[PDB]
RNA sequence: CGCGGGGUUGAGCAGCCUGGUAGCUCGUCGGGCUCAUAACCCGAAGAUCGUCGGUCAAAUCCGGCCCCCGCAACCA
RNA sequence: GCGUCGUAGUCCGGAUUGGAGUCUGCAACUCGACUCCAUGAAGUCGGAAUCGCUAGUAAUCGUGGAUCAGAAUGCCACGG
RNA sequence: UGCCUGGCGGCCGUAGCGCGGUGGUCCCACCUGACCCCAUGCCGAACUCAGAAGUGAAACGCCGUAGCGCCGAUGGUAGUGUGGGGUCUCCCCAUGCGAGAGUAGGGAACUGCCAGGCA
RNA sequence: UCCUCCUAAAGAGUAACGGAGGAGCACGAAGGUUGGCUAAUCCUGGUCGGACAUCAGGAGGUUAGUGCAAUGGCAUAAGCCAGCUUGACUGCGAGCGUGACGGCGCGAGCAGGUGCGAAAGCAGGUCAUAGUGAUCCGGUGGUUCUGAAUGGAAGGGCCAUC
């Protein structure tokens, strides 16, 4: 589920999700899943979007993951007032902006590459792109 | 709070003291030092007392 | 809630900066450890303060083997 | 080692002398010789120097580098200090503990006329 | 003395012409050996620390200093502090002495002796040995002391190798393998 | 330690100092298991018994031979040896948390608590002290080399009736052997199994068995008289 | 040293069974007599002495005297 | 999750009191008494003191979590 | 009758082991008896409870015999 | 002035680590002895005192060498003060300032006052 | 109520029933000086000794330590050891910092006496920042300052203190 272990603090801020990535080139596989919007990416759905890549290659290939969740998102329970605290830790989420590089393969043709690529960006709640390896 | 007030009384006759505190406890021994006395402008020894 | 207290503001900093004209015995800088350290002409109370001990212009260098912040007053 | 760890011994007298801006008397005591100078408050400008392998110390000397020695190195320096017009030094003990040859060459030189 | 004479005499000219040496004073030589008695367990009491420095002030020509610890480890339930060796330095005379009763009186004594490990050195020349009994010196007669205590010696040389070190050792006959 | 049957005989004792002979010809063997209470007036040799038996005096005839399976424990009546300057707990164990009694092992903290110094109490020092706890401490701090064999001078000195008879008990399961010098007849009344009687002259009589049977043997071998006191004065 | 500390260092002139005797200084007080020393020594005769294994069909053949 | 309490052998309970020392009754096992079984007598065995952890040192002190048991959920 | 050991796990205790052997037997490994050297374990008189014995008996010491090539601390008899 | 060695500084890795060869006139270190003022929670290991038979082995100090450490542009990017504009949880335009990381590369320090050799 | 960190937007300051922790002491040495010393961790060898006890030498370069939370600091050590002592003094104080005030803090230097050091010098408590309570009313010791006709006293006042 992706969800750090032994973390120093239980609760952060809200923060922002500003400028542009930094990850946006692909270093192991041949073919990555570049993410060009931005927002925040949630556990689920890197798990959710990690399922569909494995069912369709099936059989082969490395899957590389490149964000982690890392970050504690509370809410309020229902039902209840402002105030009287922060609420509680439920969900852990990765932020995302645009250059991100997401998910990578290598071991496996371009055309089912994307295939599998494209599978994976309909769980995913930006819109993403498909990127391959160069030589800088 | 163990440790309880006491003060230095001046050994030269005179009337005054300093005032310390001292853990009756780990030191039952009686306290004694050289200090000054303003009204004699001597160094004088001081010993503990009530 | 547990947590929800804190401590009043200490007030810490430069407080003449570099090139005034400073009198004697006035407070250059308040701190807590030594950021800064004792260089001519000044010295360091008890709580690290640097305090000017003759009136002239503040200069601030990093002289030093360890490249460390020293504050010293020039005589004019 | 010896001199490293020699110099870290007398760094804070060395530190606290030029805070204070006096003038110096630094002593080097070798096995063979012993030596004495005298420098500005700045550090950088010395005035006057003797030693022990200076020829005309070490000429009445049968062996340099003891107690004997010491003396005339001391009294060296501060008849050559005490013409020039430096009467006001500071000892500078330089990491040798004050206990042998350092010392004569330091009572030497205060008999003879350095007021420290 | 008379060993320190047998060095300077016959094993100068022994290891300048074995390892051709460029200068005199790069042969090695010993400098220093030191004697230790852990004494262990000892937290119970502190006769088996007074009883081991008078072991050691017997079998060494000096007194004994007193080790204490210097990490607390509940492992061995011991706290920083606690008294815990016996530890004697002989450099010079009283170390060429300890070494002629060493080699000639105690080491011959050792009961199913058959010789020192030449391979137990520490690569640089150090040779260590344990004795794992007190009676063999004939400064304490068997029945005055309750525990045999056991003891450990470690010469320490100058050489920049091992063999070199152990060219040394077999210069003076010791019972290596 | 377990104890044989050879624990301690001597035979044809005799002391002096000068022209006033304490102990002269006196013999006897202790069995296993045995109380032996020493009474007698004051200034008689008991004390000296003790010095004897363990290697402090030297008798002028001799032949006190101990066993060779006996430990020695000795408490003597004068607090005096220890210093009153260390607290409690550095005394008794040494500042040693581990206390090797005999055999086994016991933390320090525990030892000295099972005779009534808790942990606030193991910090007080020895000259700030009462009378009752320095003897339990003197008790606590001489108990510890845990010898079947002990030799106690008058330890009902100072110490209450609830601390007596916890000694009354702690004396009787006990499986060593004890020669305890006492002047209260009550106490010894309890424990005394042998008795070692000094009389007139240097007699030291030794007899087997309680008081309640002393008195039994003294009245089959009696002799009555009720002339005890002079009751002068000090001044005129 | 530290000017009566350790106790007394010794000239003794101790003995061996076979003779070797030799001037050594120890914290004895009385020159003592004792087994062998390094002139008798068991490092050309011990190593040998040591070996007490092998020889089974040896044996055999002691027993098959018939 | 708003507030409290508790978790000690196979069962029920002490000891958590301000830190150094694991206890009671029943139960189990092995002998004895009896024609045999109960009852009774003697001897012995056992618990990582809920879990993840955080003072030389804790079951006790502190927090994370699990379970169970109570209480409160009022004025419109 | 004479000595020694002087109360100690011992000059008590003879278990269990490592070697060397002798016999009967076609054959001694599982699985015999005994002998020699060394090794020298529990054990310091025994909880609840329980057994025999009224006289040449109880207690203690030794000898023999049936089975049997070899193999009794058992069984059956005899005396002090 | 050349040349080398010692003491006190300036400036703090472009100056510090590592690899190799080097020097014993003088100076420097080990060195020899320690009874002596002096010291070892044991020891001439260290700190001291007497000296000088050897040695440059160790340790210093010299050079030579790009395995490190270290310094490091130009250009671009990120951010950003003021003024405007967008589909405005983010951006864009005019203007002013302008990183960080990284690349090219530079890289075995320079030096100022005294005493002592040698020439 | 007090202390430390973040929110706090690179001077100071800055709120929330915002996010995480501590205090209501200790020390007669754990203070002052004069000497002296430099940690964690790992490797190899070495009696009972081991994953880890003491010893020996190599790497390592402060990842160590501080009387107790956090932050800043500390090699000239503020960290560790020893000797001698009481400056954990009296009266003052140029000049500053911080508060609406009450108040709180820093301070060279002057006068009297003192400790350490051969001297130059250092010392008006502790590496610093928490360890705290105005006034009234009383208690204790000193002080001719006043003392209701005068001489005393009572009671006040002043200093130290509960
Ligand atoms: N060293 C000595 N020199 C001289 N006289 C001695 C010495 N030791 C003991 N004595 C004498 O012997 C006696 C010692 O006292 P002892 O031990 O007999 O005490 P006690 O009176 O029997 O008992 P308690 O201790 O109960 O008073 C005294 O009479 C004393 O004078
Ligand atoms: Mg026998
Ligand atoms: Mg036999
Ligand atoms: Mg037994
Ligand atoms: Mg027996
Ligand atoms: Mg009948
Ligand atoms: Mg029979
Ligand atoms: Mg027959
Ligand atoms: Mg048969
Ligand atoms: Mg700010
Ligand atoms: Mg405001
Ligand atoms: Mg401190
Ligand atoms: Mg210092
Ligand atoms: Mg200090
Ligand atoms: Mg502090
Ligand atoms: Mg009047
Ligand atoms: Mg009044």
């Amino acid at each position: 589920m992706l969800q750090p272990k032994r973390t120093k603090f239980r609760k952060m801020h809200k923060g922002r999700n500003r400028g542009l990535a930094q990850g946006t080139d692909v270093s192991f596989g041949s073919f990555g899943l570049k993410a060009v919007g931005r927002g925040r990416l949630t556990a689920r759905q890197i798990e959710a979007a990690r399922r569909a890549m494995t069912r369709a290659v099936k059989r082969q290939g490395k899957i590389w993951i490149r964000v982690f969740p890392d970050k504690p998102i509370t809410e309020k329970p229902l039902a209840v007032r402002m105030g009287k605290g922060k609420g509680n830790v439920e969900y852990w989420v990765a932020l995302i902006q645009p250059g991100k590089v997401l998910y990578e393969m290598d071991g496996v043709p371009e055309e089912l590459a994307r295939e599998a690529f494209k599978l994976a960006a309909a769980k995913l709640p930006i819109k993403t792109t498909f990127v391959t390896k160069t030589v800088m | 709070g163990i440790r309880e007030k006491i003060k230095l009384v001046s050994s030269a006759g005179t009337g005054h003291f300093y005032t310390t505190t001292k853990n009756k406890r780990t030191k039952p021994e009686k306290l004694e030092l050289k200090k000054f006395d303003p009204v004699v402008r001597q160094h004088v020894i001081y010993k503990e007392a009530k | 809630t547990r947590n929800g207290r804190d401590s009043e503001a200490k007030r810490l900093g430069v407080k003449r900066f570099g090139g005034e004209s400073v009198l004697a015995g006035s407070i250059i800088v308040r701190q807590r450890g030594t950021k800064f350290h004792a260089g001519a002409n000044v010295g360091c109370g008890r709580d690290h303060t640097l305090f000017a001990k003759a009136d002239g212009k503040v200069k601030f260098e990093v002289k030093g083997p360890k490249n460390r912040k020293f504050i010293s007053i020039e005589a004019e | 080692d010896k001199k490293s760890a020699r110099i870290r011994r007398a760094t804070r007298a060395r530190r606290k002398l030029q805070e204070l801006g006096a003038t110096r008397l630094v002593v080097h005591r070798t096995p063979r010789h012993i030596y004495a100078q005298v420098i500005a408050p700045n550090g950088s400008e010395v005035l006057v120097a003797a030693s022990t392998v200076e020829k005309a110390i070490a000429e009445q000397l049968k062996y340099t580098g003891n107690k004997d020695a010491a003396a005339a190195v001391g009294k060296a320096v501060a008849e050559r200090a005490l013409e020039k017009g430096i009467k006001d030094v500071s000892f500078d003990r330089s990491g040798f503990q004050y206990h042998g040859r350092v010392q004569a060459l330091a009572d030497a030189a205060r008999e003879a006329g350095l007021q420290f | 003395a008379k060993l320190h004479d047998y060095y300077k005499d016959e094993v100068v000219k022994k290891l300048m012409t074995e390892f051709n040496y460029n200068s005199v004073m790069q042969v090695p030589r010993v400098e220093k050996i030191t004697l230790n008695m852990g004494v262990g367990e000892a937290i119970a009491d502190k006769k088996l620390l007074d009883n081991a420095a008078a072991d050691l002030a017997a079998i060494s020509g000096q007194k004994p200093l007193i080790t204490k610890a210097r990490k607390s480890v509940a492992g061995f339930k011991i706290r920083q502090g606690y008294p815990i060796g016996c530890k004697v330095t002989l450099r010079g005379e009283r170390m060429w002495e300890f070494f002629e009763r060493l080699i000639t009186i105690a080491v011959p004594r050792i009961r199913d002796f058959r010789g020192l490990s030449a391979k137990s050195f520490d690569g640089r020349g150090n040779y260590s040995m344990g004795v794992r009994e007190q009676i063999i010196f004939p400064e304490i007669d068997y029945d005055k002391v309750d525990r045999v205590r056991g003891l450990d010696i470690t010469i320490t040389t100058t050489a920049k190798s091992d063999e070199e070190g152990r060219a040394l050792l077999a210069a003076f006959d010791f019972p290596f393998r | 330690p377990r104890l044989g049957d050879k624990v301690l005989e001597v035979s044809n004792l005799r002391k002096s100092y000068g022209d006033r002979l304490l102990i002269d010809s006196l013999s006897f063997s202790i069995p296993k298991g045995a109380i032996v209470g020493i009474i007698g007036p004051n200034g008689a040799g008991k004390s000296t018994l003790f010095r004897m038996i363990s290697g402090q005096e030297q008798p002028d005839s001799g032949t006190i031979t101990l066993g060779e399976t006996v430990k020695l424990a000795s408490v003597d009546q004068f607090r005096d040896s220890m210093d009153n300057s260390k607290t409690v707990w550095e005394e008794v164990s040494g500042g040693l948390d581990i206390m090797k009694i005999g055999n086994t092992e016991m933390p320090s903290r525990a030892y000295v608590g099972r005779f009534n110094f808790k942990g606030v109490d193991q910090g007080k020092r020895v000259g700030e002290l009462s009378g009752g706890e320095r003897g339990r401490l003197h008790l606590a701090k001489l108990l510890q080399v845990g010898g079947n064999m002990l030799l106690l001078d008058q330890p009902t000195n100072d110490l209450d009736i609830e601390t007596l008879r916890a000694l009354e008990n702690a004396l009787l399961e006990f499986p060593g052997c004890a020669m305890v010098i006492s002047h209260d007849r009550w106490f010894l009344d309890r424990i005394a199994t042998h008795i070692l009687d000094y009389q007139d002259e240097g007699k030291v009589e030794f007899f087997e068995g309680n008081f309640t049977e002393y008195e039994e043997y003294k009245k089959r071998t009696l002799g009555a008289d009720a002339l005890e006191p002079k009751r002068i004065k000090y001044k005129r | 040293m530290k000017k009566d500390i350790h106790p007394k260092y010794e000239e003794i002139t101790a003995s061996c069974s076979c003779g070797n005797v030799m001037k050594i200084r120890s914290t004895v007080g009385h020159d003592l007599n004792l087994d062998v020393c390094s002139k008798c020594h068991p490092f050309f005769t011990g190593k040998q002495r040591d070996v007490a294994t092998g020889g089974r069909v040896d044996r055999f053949n002691k027993r098959f005297n018939i």
